[PDB]
């Protein structure tokens, strides 16, 4: 988050993997609320492996 | 939750999604209650099979 700050961004995907946990997401969105922050996030990880390319 | 439901007034939201259980969902609307944001111009929408359950 410090390092979010220090690039005073606003707007940002937040790609992420559920394996190491929804926590810094719901971190992220916590601090994205005082901030005014236009977060994106989106679960890559579930996607299969088989056609890991189309998607 | 007042603390809360100012930060909301700072986006000046007029529509909520609650998605919380039978006993938080009453927690929650006393609150709303208390704080009066049930007045018209705000909507919600309870996010379970309960809301008839719910005491509304």
């Amino acid at each position: 988050l410090s390092l979010i700050e220090y690039y005073q961004w606003d707007k940002f995907a937040y790609l992420y993997d559920s394996d190491r946990g929804l926590s810094t997401l719901q971190a992220v969105l916590d601090s994205a609320a005082e901030k005014k922050w236009q977060v994106t996030a989106i679960n890559v990880g579930n996607i299969n492996n088989d056609k890991k390319d189309e998607t | 939750y007042r603390s809360l439901f100012q930060d909301l007034e700072l986006k000046k939201e007029r529509r909520v999604i609650l998605d919380c259980e039978r006993d938080k969902v009453n927690d929650i609307v006393d609150q709303v209650i208390t704080i009066g944001k049930h007045v018209k111009g705000y909507h919600y929408i309870i996010a379970n099979l309960g809301f008839t359950d719910g005491d509304l």
